[PDB]
């Protein structure tokens, strides 16, 4: 008898993504879990054209 | 169109929203040539368990 | 379309067990089965996710929800996505999920 | 005993009697 | 000393984040069970929710990914060896005591 | 002395705080009959103020099967009839036999045994 | 007593579930609320009593 | 907390006071308001800003 009754709307994919950030910090990479936050260079997103 | 019925059999206490319905053959593989499958269940109390 | 796919050759499930003195593991197991103290957890993003389409060049989008009991609501949180990027996640292949 | 403080199931949350405060350039 | 007349444009970019409207009296987080959501707990009323979003004239089809914060929990019974039972519960969007 | 198994069993199977068993103490809280502090209940949030009222008015029937058997297996260890590490095995076995054959007579005799075994440890 | 009907649902909300299931191995919804969209309804559970 | 933390009557979170009298000079510039902080409510001055 299953203990993993799972619905159709809630996504554990995004929930775990937020939890890791709240639990610790995401600046430092952890290759064992392949933890590497997709980030953009802040200089290229906002072109600070000095 | 084969319309028949089957007797009572145990039913789970909690029924999820989505249920799978399958019709398969002797080899336990799905027959692709089914163009309509239906199903209707009539729940009833069989016995008691808490006692 | 172009890049070939992966293939799984082996899938093994690893586990790690704490060495607990059997004098205490039995006692821990004994009381942990009385249903007066049994584990209980909550999803971190405790929310029900609903998606509503927005046609192109449409500025105003109204949505409605059929009446129900908002027993223990905790607020909304919304964000706009592109339909190209969002998969279906119902079934194996959304054969329409092209962007990667 | 003004309990209008958040709860933690029961036993209202917290508060240290000594914490109203001081700081200067020193 | 040649500058042409000009107009000023303003905007902002707030990415990697999702907007939030906390269902509380003063938009403040004092606990998990909000004060406003605490009123309809044992009342058997049933409200209806209507929301109108006015966003932008985008060029490509888009979706409005909306979340309704709820309480989804689970109690895990383990009476006998090899027996595990879970009792799930979502209160705003009911999901049954399976 | 050897600790009482029934007290020890209740020390690991019953809520530390209030349960449906402590109904008489619960009603004193929800009606300010407590000499210690009568105004405690009045100040609670509505969420856990009603849930305490509902339980007191209509008590919730429970299952004392696991509490009784835990008392016996706690008593067996003190007489050293079983090794302390075997307590996990025996607890789940007796429980299964009682489940397989539960009935009123069985439940009552388990109760006699609980009393009898207290006296036996003594 | 009641009855629950297991019938093919060609609605787009349901059809998004079984993108590669024919009429012999299809999964459909049970709860049929006239107001809930099939995507939302699917979630709900019909829960019999656990004392029988 | 449920009752004694937040009110139920009509109340405005943010108020906007127009200047009641303005005096100007070549270099100086003076403005004058009237705070008029309601009743049965309390304003923390570390929230006002011109």
């Amino acid at each position: 008898l299953n203990a993993v009754v799972d619905l159709q709307d809630r996504n554990t994919e995004l929930s775990y993504q937020l939890l890791l950030d709240s639990l610790g910090d995401r600046t430092r990479y952890f290759s064992m879990w392949n933890s590497a936050v997709d980030s953009y260079d802040p200089d290229v997103r906002i072109i600070e054209n000095h | 169109p084969a319309l028949t019925d089957h007797g009572t059999l145990p039913l789970r206490s909690s029924i999820r929203g989505v249920q799978r319905v399958t019709v398969t053959d002797a080899r336990r593989r799905t027959c692709p040539y089914v163009y309509k499958a239906l199903g209707i269940v009539a729940p009833r109390v069989l016995s008691s368990r808490t006692f | 379309v172009d890049g070939a796919s992966v293939r799984f050759d082996s899938v093994n499930l690893y586990a790690t067990f704490f060495p607990m003195a059997h004098n205490t593991a039995s006692t821990l197991e004994a009381m942990l089965r009385n249903d007066t103290h049994d584990q209980s957890f909550n999803d971190y993003l405790s929310a029900a996710n609903m998606l509503y389409p927005i046609p192109a060049k449409a500025t105003n989008v109204p949505i409605s929800i059929p009446s129900r009991n908002w027993a223990a609501f905790r607020g909304w949180s919304f964000t706009r996505l592109k339909t190209k990027e969002t998969p279906s996640l119902g079934s194996g292949f959304d054969p329409y999920f092209v962007y990667s | 005993f003004a309990s209008l403080a958040p709860r933690h199931g029961t036993r209202p949350f917290m508060g240290t009697w000594n914490e109203i405060g001081t700081s200067q350039l020193n | 000393q040649t500058a042409v007349p000009s107009v000023t444009q303003k905007k902002f970019l707030c990415d990697r984040v999702m907007w939030r409207i906390p269902f509380s009296s003063n938009f403040m987080s004092m606990g998990a069970l909000t004060d406003l959501g605490q009123n309809m707990l044992y009342a058997n009323s049933a409200h209806a929710l209507d929301m109108t979003f006015e966003v932008d004239p985008m060029d490509e089809p888009t979706l409005l990914y909306l979340l309704f914060e709820v309480f989804d929990v689970v109690r895990v019974h383990q009476p006998h060896r090899g027996v595990i039972e879970a009792v799930y519960l979502r209160t705003p969007f009911s999901a049954g005591n399976a | 002395q050897a600790p009482d198994p029934a007290i020890r069993a209740a020390l690991q199977s019953q809520p530390s705080g209030l349960a449906s068993d402590d109904w008489e103490a619960a009603m004193q809280r929800i009606m300010a009959l407590t000499t210690r502090n009568p105004e405690s209940f009045r100040q609670q949030p509505q969420a856990n103020r009603l849930s305490a009222i509902l339980e007191a008015v209509v008590p919730s029937r429970t299952n004392p099967t696991h509490e009784k058997v835990l008392a016996i297996v706690n008593a067996l260890a003190e007489n050293k009839a079983i090794r302390p590490d075997e307590a996990g095995l025996v607890y789940n076995a007796l429980l299964e036999r009682v489940g397989r054959y539960n009935s009123t007579n069985v439940q009552s005799n388990l109760d006699r045994l609980v009393t009898d075994v207290r006296e036996a440890v003594a | 007593t009641t009855r629950v009907y297991l019938v093919d649902n060609k609605s787009a909300d349901i059809a998004s579930l079984n993108y590669q299931n024919d009429h012999s191995n299809f999964l459909t919804t049970v709860v049929q609320n006239n107001d809930f969209t099939p995507a939302e309804a699917s979630t709900q559970t019909i829960n019999f009593d656990e004392r029988s | 907390p449920t009752h004694d933390v937040t009110t139920d009557r009509s109340q405005r979170l943010t108020l906007r006071f127009v200047p009641v009298d303005r005096e100007a000079t070549t270099y100086l510039y003076k403005a004058r308001f009237t705070l008029a902080v309601g009743d049965n409510r309390v304003l923390d001055m570390a929230s006002t800003y011109f």
